[PDB]
């Protein structure tokens, strides 16, 4: 308690996306981005 | 255990005034002439004290129920033909003849996979730690006072 | 005799009490790493913690110290950040790691995670794909290089 | 149960000064001659 900015650091950000299940309905449950992330950066480039 | 120390200085100034009134009266006689008297005395007394002290205190309190917390160091092993997955051994813990408690280890002391002839932890490491007793790994294993 | 005193004092006291059982709380700073061929998802390492020869406790890290994804050759946290914090010991992240009184004078086992397959389309799923199942199969039919 | 022991040394120095003033006065008589006096005393 006696004590640039290193307080705020941000690692992985788990979340979900949305697809259609059987109609024009949208669902978010089960759509973790965290799965496709690791695939992408190794087959892509960051700009 | 619970141990504690308590030390603290003290300082106390203290003044006191006093007035004492004194009326006496004596009666004497010389035989072989009589003499009598009575005195009167007035004293006002001012006095002042200044004490200062320092105390020490070392305390120790104990829970005869939860008098210590147990922590094991264990090594699993398999001798048979089949690999076991998600290994969860229940553990009878005996002091004299009685049983301290029984720990169905939780996710922390669990074993993911155990090939036949292998161990958990495997051959290179040191034994793991069975630290707690309930199903969330929060409360360590207790014993009695006389235990 | 009439007498009158008026004392006045001021006391000080500095106290210190200690729990020989929970005498301090541990907090680690760790960096995960992967050397093999496959990415691991939802990384959860169990952590043997040894002082002299004995083991302080074992932490199967909870959702806080967890690792979402770990490409081969990468680290968690990734190359740019500082190591993360393993602060607690039980399955809800409430109680920090304790040590004995005489302890204060003074390792990586299994790493449960998941992989990814396709369910009915070009979709990927990680749920139910524990590596821990296939591991024991491999090392007995293979060799380490 | 909950058991506990508490033991601790204490030390207290204490000085005190005092000044007492004393004015007395007596009256005597020898019958069969009268004598009177009054003293004054100062003590620190």
């Amino acid at each position: 308690l006696k004590k640039k900015q290193i307080k705020l650091e941000t690692t992985q950000v788990s979340g979900n996306f949305g697809t259609k299940n059987s109609s024009g309905q949208i669902v978010t449950e089960g759509n973790s981005w965290s799965d496709y992330i690791s695939q992408i950066d190794s087959i892509s480039a960051s700009i | 255990e619970h141990a504690s120390t308590d030390q603290g200085k003290t300082v106390s100034r203290a003044t006191t005034n006093s007035k004492t009134e004194s009326n006496t009266a004596g009666v004497s006689v010389n035989v072989g002439n009589v003499t009598t008297n009575y005195s009167h005395t007035t004293d006002n007394s001012t006095a002042v004290q200044d004490s200062n002290g320092e105390s020490w205190n070392t305390g120790l309190s104990i829970n005869k129920g939860e008098s210590a917390y147990i922590n094991a160091n264990v090594r699993y092993y398999n001798t048979g033909t089949a690999p076991m997955y998600k290994v969860t051994p229940t553990t009878n813990l005996v002091l004299d003849g009685d049983t301290l408690s029984t720990i169905k280890a939780q996710e922390n002391q669990i074993g993911n996979n155990l090939s036949p002839g292998d161990t958990y932890p495997k051959k290179g490491l040191s034994p793991l730690a069975l630290n707690t007793m309930d199903q969330f790994s929060s409360r360590l294993i207790p014993i009695n006072y006389d235990q | 005799s009439t007498a009158v005193q008026d004392s006045n004092g001021e006391s000080w006291n500095t106290g210190l009490s200690i729990n020989k059982g929970e005498s301090a709380y541990i907090n680690a700073n760790v960096r995960y790493y992967n050397t093999g061929t496959a990415p691991m998802y939802k990384v959860t390492p169990t952590t043997n913690l040894v002082l002299d020869g004995d083991t302080l406790s074992t932490i199967k890290a909870q959702e806080n110290q967890i690792g979402n994804n770990l490409s081969p050759g990468d680290t968690y946290p990734k190359k740019g950040l500082s190591p993360l914090a393993l602060n607690t010991m039980d399955q809800f992240s409430s109680r920090l790691i304790p040590i004995n009184y005489d302890q204060l004078k003074k390792e990586t086992t299994q790493v449960s995670g998941n992989f990814g397959t396709k369910n009915s389309s070009g979709q990927i799923v990680t749920e139910g794909n524990s590596w821990s199942d296939y591991i024991s199969q491999i090392d007995s039919i293979s060799a380490s290089i």
